């Protein structure tokens, strides 16, 4: 919900002394998928 | 008198962004919560030193 209810789940605690509290760790999230792979198209000979 | 304060994200050096290995790692329970405790007591150390 917010930085307090997290800080209560991480002390698993309603009341929460005065102080600062280490919490979970950010990270930016990828926006896209990007697939590169070589511009070769026909196909493999397994029938031979 | 002091030494360097060190963090870790014990699930970013075990697993880093992986979801799988995250999933894996919470069947350990405890453990990364009281490596990141233990190394939190070292660090407030250093400014109380
Ligand atoms: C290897 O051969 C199979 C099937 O055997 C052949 O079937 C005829 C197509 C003819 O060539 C006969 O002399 C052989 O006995 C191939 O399977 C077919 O694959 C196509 C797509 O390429 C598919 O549309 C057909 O429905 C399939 N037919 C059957 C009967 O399965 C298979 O593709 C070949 N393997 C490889 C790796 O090329």
């Amino acid at each position: 919900l917010d930085p307090l209810s997290e800080t209560k789940c991480t002390l698993k605690s309603f009341t929460v002394e005065k102080g600062i509290y280490q919490t979970s760790n950010f990270r930016v999230q990828p926006t896209e998928s990007i697939v590169r792979f070589p511009n070769i198209t026909n196909l493999c000979p397994f029938g031979e | 008198v002091s030494m360097t304060k060190t963090s870790v994200d014990c699930t970013m050096y075990i697993c880093g962004d992986s979801t799988e290995c995250s999933n894996l790692l919470l069947q350990y329970g405890s453990f990364c919560t009281q490596l990141n405790r233990a190394l939190t007591g070292i660090a407030v150390e250093q400014d109380k030193n």
